[PDB]
């Protein structure tokens, strides 16, 4: 892989938008197997 | 809707007469190109297709007119 | 100056004869463009994959498992689909894909060749010109079974026959 | 020849390293990030190419191939909508019932009870219904199957792969020099008579032999299946005759001149289709024909390498009298050197072309079922009217650039540019007076009635019941177009719209179009639009003309087209630039595009828009409120304002439920705008040391300097969440109201 | 130099330098002086030889058939799919003309009407340039003498040779 397209992955636009989409979907999976959490089950 | 008639003699006879007006109109107020020296292809092209468009409305005119 | 395969046609400034099948054939000038390294890659996995196609409708028509049902081919991805098998396939053609990423960035590199995945366990190359001559052979192969995969293909989508009952009558 | 080919071969290499460097294309952003600043710099100039270099060879390519890169981006949103009509819709049951089915094609998947979105909108389909007419255009099209809408998929997504490559090809491969960029008159003879000529003719072609006889077939009632695949009508010349009968005469007619035969596919019926409630598809047909005779016609008007054709320089020059100097002179160069007049202009002109079509697309139905599809039309009609907002403000707005750029004063002596610029004084003066009486004699009209009504003194309101303000001219052309079919277009079957007068048109119960009256009301409300635009045109005309310098600061133009200020002296030059006009400008055309399409919204709901029922009587879907109402600032706040709003607020636990999200959304973005509009730089810079304190007692500081944003900036910031929010509101309460009542 | 009018002479161009095979001097219009030479050369040899081809099929059709069953037979193979499938390789080799005729407007060596095609050797050394002027000549009275048969069909309804026999 190119050393500069990875640098430009680097990029926090890039990273900022990745690192966000990701934990937006351990959010939206972990609410699609375990939905209606309004309380921690004790 | 407006008359308009089937080909016959007098439709060429004024399609003709329309390119040939268009081509001697040409002629004489083309700005940039014995009377028919330097006389090229496209002003040929430019009066003819001239020379249709006019003869086209005048059909259609005479036709919707009733000259035929 | 010109093709050697189209006359009328020039050559290609791209297709100099490094590559092994060169005749110099590229009207639309995908070499002007493109890398010719990538198209290469192309071509010999599209090849690899109709030959390893052709030769399953001849086989596979021919015979067929005894855990399997029978069916036609093209009715038989219609039921790997959803039997579970197709999907198998695609998991471990993508899982050697990934492997193949990384040989096309090797050869982008220009440390490995458009087609050398270093795989001959049975040593049938065994100098130079053998290697030239079954690299030849292998891109005519590929070019032919590419054209006949399509064929197959197509012609049992138009007559509802395999090959081999096609042949028998018309 | 003078008119040619010439191109550089691979002047920019391809590669990822310039990815890898942000702010490679300004010296200043180059050097790297020291403060937050230059992060915002970084958004900021980034496709103002002329800033980066003086050559405008490299601005022409790099403003070709951005172009490009737009056209690929718009074929791909065009696939996307084309297959998810053919995948995620519901438009094959639309096709069998229209007047029933609402149109849908979106799906949302269940996540945290975001299901509900997927309203039942009837063809047994649960979706999110869409208002942007596309079941309309492919049913006109004679799109009748699924596969169809897929195969247009694939070619939007052909197109969209072609346009991109195109872009790198003619960016990174061949760029063209700049002497084929500034052909002027080969641009307008190739894109007139090829590029609209040619693709009116095209479209004229396609609508002949595919949408007229299957759309015949489908207004006579045949299911959608067992109509003929469209090439099928191409070859079976039969088929096609037994709907229009001329095509057994076939090409002779057209070559002959013998035109009337065409008479039955190539119409001037006018009105609309009582079937479907569009405007008739023939007419559509001889309109798109003859606006490509007309075109192609247009396209050998201008001089190219062969001797015939008109020099636009010559044109420009000739035309000059006494009143103006040296005239049109000077503008060609001007026209063809400076990429921001164009832009100017062209954005100018498509903006005032969408506002067009927003007017003439609700007043002549053009699509089948268009009409009677309510939240289809609104949302159609106050989209087109936003888009030709903006684009209009942006015309003035890039004028103002080319003013403080490229504006040279040695090339423009006498000419028109530099008079209007040497009586700027007089034009802003006046039209300043014209807005002042315009405000004055139009929305103390409102007030003066708001008065009167809460006084009692209903004798003493503008009002019909009261002294009247009758709107003669408009009634007057109305009449006059009421008129016109047999007496000035006598081969005119019916008007041109039904809103000018005549039956009413109405299609499944629900009135399709339907005579527009003009009263009090409408005369208030058209001098309140007419007050608005010139308002707008004042704050943009001043900006555009006082951009390079005043008699506050005569240096203006070395300050540039977008600065903050000149200080607090001269008493204080704050919002000075022409770029800050642009910024009072938006918000003045956001005000009367908003006025524009509550007008719209109340006047169709009260006056147009209903049911029909025995006796031919219609009930329109506020009961004929707006006569009375709307003359009042008071009638505007409780019926329209107040009483159209419940649908919007009471939409929770329905499928509407996001309009209402996204109507309390939008309030809270308007209202976060306010806090960057209404405050200024310091303070926040004072605040953000305290926080750099925070963050530099847990030794957290960053090496970027965190700063307040620019003036300029927290001005665009404000203004941007304004808009969006505003825009945002109008949109909720505009779709979630007409889905619910239409 | 061949002066086909004398009263107008021989047109000045690219064209009628003498080496250009079968001129007569004749272009009173002086297309030649607008648009290129070679492609207008191009598409004479190439209207030439479809016009050879397709006089010679109309005579050869009219004497005899392939075994198995005009305008008309345009028609019905278009109807039995015939025209499609020889509309394909016709296609491919009209593709592969797109790419010669641009390099050659490009100013690659080939010459006009050039396909480099001459397997059985008759055109090498001193004759081809005759056989060229014989093939426009042919090609010209190709372009005459089918576009009589078809004409004559539109009166009559039948074949060039079965007209003159009959
Ligand atoms: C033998 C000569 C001849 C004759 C007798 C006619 C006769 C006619 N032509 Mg015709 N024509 C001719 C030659 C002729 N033409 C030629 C040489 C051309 C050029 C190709 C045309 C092109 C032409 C066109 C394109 C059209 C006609 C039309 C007509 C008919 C006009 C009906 C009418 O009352 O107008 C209508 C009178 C009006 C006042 C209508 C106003 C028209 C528009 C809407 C107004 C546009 C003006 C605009 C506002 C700009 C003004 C502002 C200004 C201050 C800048 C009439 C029968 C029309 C037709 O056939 O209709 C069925 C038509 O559309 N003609
Ligand atoms: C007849 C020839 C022709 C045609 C059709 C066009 C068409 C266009 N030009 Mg244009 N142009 C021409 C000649 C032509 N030009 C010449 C001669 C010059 C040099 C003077 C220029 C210089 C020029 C510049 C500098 C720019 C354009 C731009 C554009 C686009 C305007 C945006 C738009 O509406 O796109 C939507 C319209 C469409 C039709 C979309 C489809 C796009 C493809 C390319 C159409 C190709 C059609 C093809 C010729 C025929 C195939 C159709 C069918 C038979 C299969 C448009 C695609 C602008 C642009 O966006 O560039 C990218 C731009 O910046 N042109
Ligand atoms: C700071 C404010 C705040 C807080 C404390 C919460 C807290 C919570 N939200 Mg909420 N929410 C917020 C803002 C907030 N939200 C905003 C601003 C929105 C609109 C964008 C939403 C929209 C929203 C939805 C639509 C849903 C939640 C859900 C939840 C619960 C999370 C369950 C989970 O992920 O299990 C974690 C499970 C693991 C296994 C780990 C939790 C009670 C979900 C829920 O269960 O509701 C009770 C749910 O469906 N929230
Ligand atoms: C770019 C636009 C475009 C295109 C590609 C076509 C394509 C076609 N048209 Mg069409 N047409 C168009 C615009 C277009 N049309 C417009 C604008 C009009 C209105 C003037 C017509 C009016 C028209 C008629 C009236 C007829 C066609 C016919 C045809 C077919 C040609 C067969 C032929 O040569 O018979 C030539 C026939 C002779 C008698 C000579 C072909 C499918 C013919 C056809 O086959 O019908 C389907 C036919 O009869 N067209
Ligand atoms: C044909 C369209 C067109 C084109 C090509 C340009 C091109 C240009 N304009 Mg212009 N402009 C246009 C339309 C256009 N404009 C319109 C319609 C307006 C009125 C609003 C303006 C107003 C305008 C101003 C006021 C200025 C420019 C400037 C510029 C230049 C640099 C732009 C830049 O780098 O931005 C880079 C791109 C961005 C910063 C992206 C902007 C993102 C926006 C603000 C938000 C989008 C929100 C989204 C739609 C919805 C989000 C909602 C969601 C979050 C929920 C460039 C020459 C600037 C300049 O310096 O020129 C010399 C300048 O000062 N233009
Ligand atoms: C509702 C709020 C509001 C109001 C009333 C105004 C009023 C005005 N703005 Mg303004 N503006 C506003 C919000 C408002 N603005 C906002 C939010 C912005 C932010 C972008 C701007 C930005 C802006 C710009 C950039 C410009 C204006 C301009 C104008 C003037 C237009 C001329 C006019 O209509 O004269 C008629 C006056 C009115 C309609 C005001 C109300 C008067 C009514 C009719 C009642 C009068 C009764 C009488 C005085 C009572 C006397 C009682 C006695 C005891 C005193 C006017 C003074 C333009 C200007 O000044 O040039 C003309 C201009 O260029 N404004
Ligand atoms: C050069 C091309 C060519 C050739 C060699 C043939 C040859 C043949 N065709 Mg044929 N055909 C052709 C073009 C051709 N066709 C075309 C263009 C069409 C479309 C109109 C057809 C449509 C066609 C049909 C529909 C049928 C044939 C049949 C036949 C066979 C007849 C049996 C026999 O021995 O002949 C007869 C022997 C003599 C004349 C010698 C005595 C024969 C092999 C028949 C066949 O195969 O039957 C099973 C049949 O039914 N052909
Ligand atoms: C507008 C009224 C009008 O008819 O103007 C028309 C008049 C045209 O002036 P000329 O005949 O000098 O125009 C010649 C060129 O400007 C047009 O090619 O313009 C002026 O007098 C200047 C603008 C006065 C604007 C006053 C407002
Ligand atoms: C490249 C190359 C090669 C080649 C080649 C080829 C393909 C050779 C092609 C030779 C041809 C096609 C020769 C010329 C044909 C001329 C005709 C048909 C013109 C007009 C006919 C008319 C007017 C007629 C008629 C009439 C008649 C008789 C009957 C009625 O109908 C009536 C009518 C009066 C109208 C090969 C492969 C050999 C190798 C070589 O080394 C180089
Ligand atoms: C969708 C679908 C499927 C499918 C499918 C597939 C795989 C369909 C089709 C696939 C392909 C590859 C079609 C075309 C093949 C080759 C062609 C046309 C070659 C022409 C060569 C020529 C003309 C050579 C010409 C030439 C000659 C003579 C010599 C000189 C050179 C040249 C000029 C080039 C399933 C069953 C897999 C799955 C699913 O259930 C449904
Ligand atoms: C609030 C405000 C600020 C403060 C705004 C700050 C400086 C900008 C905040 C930008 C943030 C950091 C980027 C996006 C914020 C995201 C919501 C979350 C942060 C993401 C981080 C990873 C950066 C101004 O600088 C200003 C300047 C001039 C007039 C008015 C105002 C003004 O009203
Ligand atoms: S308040 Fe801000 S914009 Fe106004 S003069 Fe001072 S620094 Fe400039």
């Amino acid at each position: 892989m190119d050393s500069n397209f990875l640098k430009y992955l680097s990029t926090a636009p890039v990273l900022f938008t990745v690192w966000l989409s990701f934990t937006a979907s351990f959010i939206i999976e972990a609410n699609r197997f375990f939905p209606d959490m309004l309380y921690f089950p004790m | 809707v407006p008359q308009t008639v089937a080909w016959s003699a007098k439709t060429g006879a004024v399609m003709v007469l329309s390119n040939i007006l268009c081509i001697v109109a040409g002629r004489y107020v083309i700005q940039v190109k014995g009377s028919f020296a330097g006389f090229g292809l496209p002003e040929l092209l430019a009066s003819t297709s001239l020379g249709h468009i006019v003869g086209s409305g005048a059909i259609l005119g005479l036709s919707y007119v009733g000259v035929l | 100056d010109f093709s050697a395969a189209v006359p009328f046609l020039k050559r290609p400034t791209n297709l100099d004869g490094q590559y092994i099948g060169d005749v110099g054939f590229d009207p639309l000038g995908f070499s002007d463009v493109f890398d010719l390294r990538v198209l290469r890659e192309a071509e010999l996995k599209h090849g690899r994959f109709a030959m390893l196609a052709t030769l399953g409708f001849i086989v596979q028509e021919l015979y067929t498992f005894p855990f399997f049902p029978k069916m036609a081919p093209v009715d038989a991805h219609d039921y790997f689909v959803k039997q579970g098998g197709g999907s198998q396939i695609i998991f471990w053609i993508s899982f050697v894909e990934l492997f193949g990423v990384v040989a096309l960035f090797e050869t982008l590199q220009g440390k490995r060749e458009p087609g050398d995945f270093a795989f001959d366990p049975l040593g049938l190359a065994k100098d130079e010109a053998t290697l030239e001559r079954y690299r030849l052979a292998e891109v005519k192969h590929a070019r032919l079974a590419m054209i006949a995969i399509g064929g197959f293909i197509h012609q049992y989508w138009v007559t509802k026959q395999t090959v081999l009952e096609q042949l028998g009558n018309f | 020849k003078k008119v040619s080919i010439t191109v550089d071969r691979d002047p920019v290499a391809t590669s990822f390293e310039k990815w890898a460097q942000p702010g490679h294309f300004s010296r200043t952003l180059a050097k790297g990030p020291k403060t937050t600043t230059w992060i915002w710099n970084l958004h900021a100039d980034v496709h103002d190419f002329d800033s980066h270099t003086n050559s405008l060879e490299d601005i022409s390519r790099k403003i070709f191939s951005a172009h490009f890169g737009q056209l690929s981006i718009i074929f791909l949103w065009l696939s996307g909508m084309y297959f998810h009509g053919a995948r995620f819709s519901n438009y094959s049951a639309w096709l069998s019932n229209p007047t029933a089915v609402k149109p849908s094609a979106q799906v949302v998947w269940p996540i945290v009870g975001q299901e509900i979105l997927n309203g039942d909108v009837g063809g047994g389909f649960q979706g999110v219904q869409v208002t942007s007419g596309f079941f309309q255009i492919w049913r006109a099209s004679g799109i009748t199957s699924e596969v169809e809408l897929y195969w247009c998929a694939l070619a939007g997504l052909l197109m969209s792969g072609l346009m991109i490559f195109a872009g790198w090809f003619h960016y990174h491969k061949a760029a063209p020099k700049l002497e084929w960029f500034q052909n002027a008159e080969s641009m307008l003879n190739h894109h007139l008579s090829g590029l609209l000529g040619l693709g009116c003719l095209s479209w004229a072609g396609h609508q002949i032999h595919i949408s007229l006889p299957v759309n015949k077939l489908l207004d006579a009632g045949v299911a959608p299946q067992e109509i003929p695949l469209p090439h099928e009508f191409l070859v079976n010349r039969d088929l096609m005759a037994q709907l229009y009968p001329s095509f057994s005469k076939g090409l002779v007619p057209f070559f002959t001149l013998n035109w009337s035969e065409y008479s039955d596919f190539l119409t001037f019926k006018g009105g609309l289709n009582p079937v479907t409630g569009g405007l008739w598809l023939s007419d559509t047909a001889h309109h798109h024909l003859a606006l490509a005779v007309l075109f192609i016609v247009a396209g050998h008007m201008y001089r190219t390498n062969w001797g015939i054709g008109h020099s636009m320089k010559e044109i420009l020059e000739a035309h000059k009298g006494p009143f103006t100097g040296e005239g049109h002179k000077g503008l060609y160069e001007i026209l063809t050197t400076s990429w921001h007049a164009q832009l100017a202009i062209n954005l100018a002109m498509m903006g005032s072309v969408s506002i067009i079509v927003a007017h003439h697309m609700y007043a002549m139905p053009p699509y089948p079922y268009i009409a009677t599809d309510y939240p289809t039309q609104l949302s159609i009609f106050t989209h087109h009217m936003w888009i030709g907002g903006f684009c209009v403000v942006g015309g003035a707005a890039h004028a103002g650039i080319f003013m403080v750029r490229d504006y040279n004063p040695a090339q423009n002596y006498n000419n028109l540019l530099d008079r209007v610029i040497r009586h700027r004084d007089a034009i802003i003066s006046h039209l300043n007076w014209i807005c002042i009486f315009l405000g004055f004699h139009s929305f103390g009209l409102y007030i003066h009635n708001d008065t009167m009504r809460a006084l009692g003194r209903t004798q003493d309101m503008f009002s019909d019941t009261a002294i009247q303000l009758k709107p003669v001219f408009a009634q007057w052309v109305q009449s006059i177009h009421t008129l016109a079919p047999g007496n000035t277009t006598p081969n005119a079957l019916a008007t041109a719209s039904y809103a000018f007068g005549g039956d009413v048109v109405a299609v499944g119960n629900k009135v399709a179009m339907m005579p527009i009256s003009l009263g009090t009301a409408d005369f208030m409300v058209h001098h309140i639009h007419a007050f608005t635009i010139h308002v707008t045109v004042l704050i943009l005309l001043k900006g555009v003309l006082f951009s390079r310098n005043s008699r506050l600061i005569p240096d203006k133009a070395n300050l540039g087209f977008r600065f903050p200020c000149d200080g607090p002296g001269r008493g204080g030059t704050c919002q000075s630039s022409a770029w800050d006009s642009v910024f009072l400008g938006l918000f003045w055309m956001y005000n009367c595009i908003s006025v524009v399409i509550f007008h719209f919204s109340w006047k169709m709901q009260s006056d147009v828009w209903g049911t029909v029922q025995a006796d031919g009587t219609v009930t329109h879907i506020t009961g004929g409120n707006f006569a009375q109402s709307a003359i009042t600032i008071n009638g505007w706040l409780r019926d329209f304002l107040w009483a159209q709003a419940s649908q919007v607020i009471q939409s929770y636990g329905s499928a509407l439920s996001a309009y209402g999200l996204i109507f309390l959304g939008a309030h809270f973005i308007w209202a976060f705008s306010l806090m960057f509009l209404f405050s200024g730089r310091g303070y926040w810079q004072e605040l953000i040391e305290s926080i750099v304190w925070a963050h530099n007692k847990l030794n957290v500081a960053p090496a970027i300097q965190p700063r307040a944003l620019s003036i300029t900036q927290g001005r665009a910031v404000g203004l941007a969440h304004y808009l969006l929010g505003g825009i945002g509101t109008t949109w909720a309460f505009f779709l979630a109201r007409i889905i619910s009542v239409g | 130099m061949p002066v086909a009018i004398p009263p107008l002479g021989r047109p000045e161009t690219d064209m009628f330098d003498g080496s250009v095979p079968g001129d007569a001097g004749f272009d009173p219009l002086v297309i030649s002086g607008w648009l290129d030479s070679r492609w207008l050369r191009e598409a004479e040899v190439k209207h030439g030889r479809v016009a050879m081809l397709a006089a010679a099929g109309c005579i050869a059709q009219d004497l005899f058939t392939f075994p198995g069953v005009m305008s008309a037979l345009h028609d019905a193979a278009v109807k039995a799919g015939s025209m499609q499938q020889m509309l394909w390789p016709i296609a491919i080799l009209e593709t592969i003309s797109i790419a010669a005729t641009i390099q050659m407007l490009q100013g690659s060596g080939r010459a006009p009407g050039d396909f480099g095609f001459d397997p059985l050797g008759l055109g090498k050394g001193a004759k081809a340039e005759r056989m060229a002027l014989c093939e426009i000549k042919n090609g010209r009275l190709a372009m005459i003498g089918f576009s009589g048969m078809m004409h004559h069909y539109f009166i009559t309804g039948k074949g060039p040779i079965e007209l003159l026999t009959s």
